[PDB]
């Protein structure tokens, strides 16, 4: 309960919620490039664009 | 609603094309009567006609 050393690592947590998104499949069939709509108004129109 | 709709932009992005170029038009077309000469002169004091 007390002869231990901690670990040396990290971790993060987010929370999805629902969101529409715009992605973009490049020539070989990954995703490289996506845009939040509903974050910014550049966003927003990049989205309605 | 809109989730559904989604599948709908292209329509949707051509109508607001459509009338986003009518505005524009409009614009160009006021600016292609009045503005006809960008010298903007006034009238004399004086009326001596
Ligand atoms: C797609 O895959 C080929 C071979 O793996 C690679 O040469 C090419 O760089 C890739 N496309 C891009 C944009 O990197």
């Amino acid at each position: 309960s007390s002869g231990w050393t901690a670990g040396a690592a990290a971790y993060y947590v987010g929370y999805l919620q629902p969101r529409t998104f715009l992605l973009k499949y490049n020539e070989n069939g990954t995703i490289t490039d996506a845009v939040d709509c509903a974050l910014d108004p550049l966003s927003e129109t990049k989205c309605t664009l | 609603c809109s989730n559904l709709l989604l599948q709908y932009g292209s329509f949707c992005t051509q109508l607001n094309r459509a009338l986003t170029g009518i505005a524009v038009e409009q614009d160009k077309n006021t600016q292609e009567v009045f503005a006809q000469v960008k010298q903007i002169y006034k009238t004399p004091p004086i009326k001596d006609f």
